[PDB]
Order: C-alpha cells, then structure tokens, then sequence
C-alpha cells in the first residue's frame, strides 16, 4: 500500500481521535489509492496492523494543482465523482484522463 | 434480472468495498479508544469518585445460600455508579453533526463538496475531557467504562459500528430528526457477573438503565425513524486485556434472519474477511469467560426460532424450505420437518421448513473422489438425478488411500502423467505436496523424481505444484528459494 507519510498520519489521527472525519477522508484516499481496494479485500489484517502501528483544526483537501485540474475536466461536461476517479487512475494525467472519459 | 431503479453493478461493488473499508476503520477506532480508556493517569483520578461502600457492592462475597442475592449487590453497585456518574458529568454536548451514527451514500459522496473542518482531538484531550466531565454522549460512556475499570471490574466497551449500508441499492439515499437518531446509543458498557456467569448490559448515559439480556435488549434500535441512522449489524466488545469479540448475537433478536443479510458476513468471503479483522484486533487468548459467552450465544441461536417470511428463510444459516432443498440433497432418515411457515393471503399455502442439520449432501462417484473418497464394494445410491448420475452418501464411501512412492521417490501417475490431490488425504503416505507456481520448474530443473499435482479444474486440469517423496522436500525447497538462478 503506497501510503505517503502525510496520508498515513491523517489516517491514524482520524481513526483514533476524529472518526467523524472517516467519510471525507476515505473518499479522498480510496480515490487517490486505487490499489487500496484489493489490499483491503485480500489482507485487511495488514491494513489493521499498519494503523495500530502508525503511532488545532484540520480538513481533507485535494492539492490545489489537482483541484484545478479536476474542475477543468468537469467543464468538459462530466460528473465530478467520475472525473476524480479517472484522474487519479491516469496517475494524475489531464490529457490521459480526458480521453478515458470521452473514448473509454 | 434487475429492477430499473437500482444502481449500476460497479456501484454495488464500490459500496461493498467502501462498507468494508469504513467498517475496519471504525473497529480499529474502537480498539484504540479502548486503550485510551485504560489510561493509568485516568484510572487514578476516576478511582476517587467511587465511595468505599459502592466499591464493595461491585465486588460481592459468594453468597452460599442464593447466588442471586450477590448478583443483586453487583447490580446495586452498578446502579450506584450510574448515579454518581451523572453528577460527575457536568457538561453534555450534542454531536457536532451525526456522531458515529450511520451516514447515507449521498452524504458520504457530498462530504467533499460540503467540506467540514475538524477539531483535532488527541489522547490527552480525551483524558482531560473525561476527568473534567465534559463531552458528547460517546465520550461520557467511554469514561464510565474507565471508572469501572479503575475499580477493577471487568467492564467492556461496546460499540455498535455504523458503516454505510452496502445492501442499499437505491441510487439515492436521503432523509431526518435529531431526537430520533439519539434515542439509542452507539456506545455502551458490559460488566461481567461471576455469580450468574452472564455479561450485564449497562447504559449509564442514554437509556440510563441496567439490564440482564436474555432474549430482548432495550438497546437495539426500534422503529423506522430510529433505525434510519442506526442499523444494528456489528456490535463489537473490547475488554481490559485487549480482547475483541463480535457480540451482536446478544443484541440482535433476529440475528440469523434479519441482521445476517445486512452484514458483509452473509456470504463466505465476508465471513472469512471479517474473521481476519476481529483476529487482528483480538490481542489475548481464549478464556473460561469466552466459553460461558459462547454457550449463551449457542442457546440464543437455538431460541431465535423459524422466521415468519419466505425471504427470511432464503439462504438462512440453520433452516431451509423444502423447495430450496437441492436436487443433490435428501432428508436424513429419521428426520422430518422442523416447523411450518404459512404464506399469508387468501390463496396462502403452508411450507415445510427443515433444519439444514437434517439435510444430507449426496455426491456422484466422481464428486466423492474430489473429496478423496471412493465407493465401498457394497454400495447402492440414495438417488438418481438425470441429465444419468447416481448419487451416494458419506456412509456409502470410504477414505481413498493412494499408493506409496517407491524407494526412488517414483509416484504412480495417471495416463497424462499427473497425480490428483483434492484433499491432504490424497497425498501418498511417504510424500508431501509442494504448492508453488515455481515448484514444477524447480523439480524439472533438479531432474529428480516427482509428479505434477492437479488440485482443481478449469471449465481443464489445474497444476498448483508437485508431490514429492518426503526426503526430496529439502532439495526442491532449495531450488524454489533460488529460482532466480534457474
């Protein structure tokens, strides 16, 4: 699971002290980490240890670079929840994402 | 095949996964919160809230005459703690939003567009909040458990996990009243009673009551409005020694016919998956207490009884409708219906219901071979299904015993050069099965004596490894370890 240090830190804070943030946090993570799907289905006990292992306000945002690209793609007339999926699947490639949306 | 107002197939799958992802996290959260509750700094502070008289009630002496009168002092103690705690908890805040109650798929999808800001909350803030007696109803109970643990009472933290509903196929789940959501708690307490060998249910915050659940629990949500954000599916219990058990059975009255279909655990992979998660969170070894409870759960599974609808008897864990008994099955001799189910209505018919435990699985001679068994010399089938195949039962079969490998490690193989191993029993007495996608290559490289192992089929034969003499195991193990050089 290719979780950056930033993301693992957020995941641990959210699961331990602010579980009410699970919804926006997991929507953000499962979108940027497509492989998470398989690892959770196949080996949940690994993901669990990683969380128990890991260790004045916050919010879950997308990078300003990604936010702008995502909305730029939406103006091509696509559902935002779709665009967010393909964008992070095309390893954050704007042109590759447009094609997968139209053609694919 | 599907209703026109149901979500796509991808979405149905994305919801199962998200449901699972969300579930783990909530169970991990309850685990960590359980550790915080065992804080040393906290205990020494909450210990001061319990009078010496009350501490005694919480630890009664074995009353020879009637154990019932000691359990009574325990309950009297808990009631006492419940009261003094309401005095300690000065400020009671509402949940900023919905707390840990169930959210809808629409809400979860919009949580990105309707961004929220969250007040970072750390272990030290939880300790402060509990010692000062300020916080939402969830924190209040969690503190209550801490206090009982400070008095050395085996008190569990109960959390009813509310991930979004994956069995909800509606493309739009919307709603919606605060008073209804909070009618029933997400968190509560469970104290162990040595005298009656039963876990006592305690809710000092919400329902503000203590109950010895037998068949009906006041904590399970009731009514369309109250179950909107509270669908009791996974009631997890964490203890002092970091144990984690699924205790839904005690709270779900229709566990096997209603709750079951709402759990990710209704199929086989979900049953396995869920068992890995609880294991990864259960940090202790079985106990006598865990046996007394398992017994109780057993008696609850016997008591639930036959449901009152057709759909509920569909893929039920202990009962089947005569019509759903497969063509490859039959009622065991000396067994009949377990009960009946009348399909209501004018033209309503009565259906016979059988216990699955009284249904026998029959298999053709080939199918039994796939289980490592062969038909005994004197054996007549129990049924004949046409296409014609003859089906037999377990008693008409014998265990299959494969020939032993020769002294040179040679293995008797079929016409195609393989050996069939569908059960550990089908492995020659003096051999072993090495399952590895590389095993065949390593073995062919060593030019040693072996046999490609067919362990399943494609609809043809699937080779998952090799069978080799036990004395050749090391050599092949070596080769497999270093196939980089092969």
């Amino acid at each position: 699971i290719g979780l950056t240090v930033e993301d693992l830190l957020s995941l641990r804070q959210v699961v331990s002290g602010n579980p009410e943030a699970l919804a926006p946090l997991l929507e953000n993570i499962s979108a940027r980490y497509p492989q998470l799907r398989e690892h959770i289905m196949a080996n949940p006990e690994v993901f669990v240890s990683m969380l128990l292992e890991a260790v004045g306000s916050f919010q879950v945002d997308y990078t300003p670079e990604d936010d702008q690209a995502i909305s730029r793609l939406c103006e091509l007339g696509f559902e935002r929840d779709l665009v967010i999926q393909v964008y992070f699947a095309c390893d954050k490639n704007e042109e590759a994402a447009a094609n997968i949306l139209f053609s694919d | 095949r599907t209703s026109r107002n149901v979500c796509s197939n991808e979405e149905r799958k994305r919801r199962k996964y998200f449901h699972m992802l969300y579930l783990v996290c909530l169970m991990v959260h309850g685990f960590i919160r359980n550790e915080w509750i065992n804080s040393k700094r906290l205990s020494r502070k909450l210990s001061n809230l319990v009078p010496e008289k009350v501490f005694e009630l919480l630890h009664p002496q074995k009353d020879e005459e009637l154990p019932l009168r000691s359990t009574r002092k325990l309950l009297d103690g808990l009631k006492k703690c419940m009261e003094l705690w309401q005095k300690h908890w000065k400020i009671t805040k509402k949940y900023d939003n919905e707390g840990l109650y169930m959210r809808t798929w629409k809400e979860i999808e919009m949580s990105a567009n309707n961004k929220r800001k969250f007040k970072t909350l750390k272990r030290s803030d939880f300790l402060r909040a509990v010692s000062k007696g300020h916080g939402d109803p969830d924190i209040s109970v969690q503190g209550f458990v801490a206090m009982l643990r400070a008095c050395n009472v085996n008190a569990r933290l109960i959390m009813s996990c509310q991930p979004p509903d994956f069995t909800n196929m509606k493309i739009d789940t919307s709603l919606n009243a605060y008073k209804d959501m909070v009618k029933y708690p997400i968190f509560w307490c469970e104290v162990w009673d040595k005298f009656s060998k039963k876990w006592i249910t305690v809710d000092p915050v919400n329902l503000k009551t203590i109950e010895q659940v037998r068949l009906h629990s006041k904590l399970a949500p009731k009514g369309v409005a109250c179950c909107e954000r509270n669908m009791l599916r996974y009631v997890i219990a964490y203890d002092r020694k970091y144990g984690c058990r699924d205790v839904t059975r005690r709270y779900a009255q229709w566990m096997n016919s209603k709750v079951r279909k709402r759990r990710i655990t209704k199929d086989d992979f979900g049953e396995k998956w869920f068992r890995k998660v609880i294991t990864a969170l259960h940090h202790r070894k079985r106990t006598k207490i865990d046996d007394y409870e398992d017994q109780y759960f057993f008696q609850r599974d016997e008591s639930e009884g036959i449901p009152d609808s057709v759909q509920d008897l569909k893929n039920h864990p202990y009962y089947v409708l005569e019509q759903d008994i497969k063509q490859t099955q039959i009622v065991k001799p000396g067994c009949k219906e377990c009960g009946y189910l009348k399909v209501h209505g004018k033209v309503g018919k009565v259906l016979k219901v059988y216990a699955k435990r009284d249904i026998a699985d029959l298999k053709s001679a080939r199918q039994w071979y796939m289980n490592g068994r062969i038909l005994k010399t004197g054996s007549r089938c129990k049924k004949v299904i046409k296409r014609d195949e003859r089906l037999y039962s377990f008693e008409d079969t014998e265990l299959y015993i494969p020939p032993l490998a020769s002294a040179s490690g040679e293995i008797t193989k079929n016409t195609f050069g393989n050996i069939e191993v569908f059960a550990p029993t089908m492995i020659p007495g003096n051999c072993c099965l090495v399952e590895n996608p590389v095993a065949i290559k390593a073995a062919r490289f060593l030019g040693v004596e072996f046999a490609p192992a067919v362990t399943s089929f494609k609809f043809k034969p699937v080779l998952s490894g090799i069978v080799v003499a036990k004395w050749l195991r090391e050599a092949i193990e070596t080769a497999i370890d270093g196939i980089e050089f092969i």
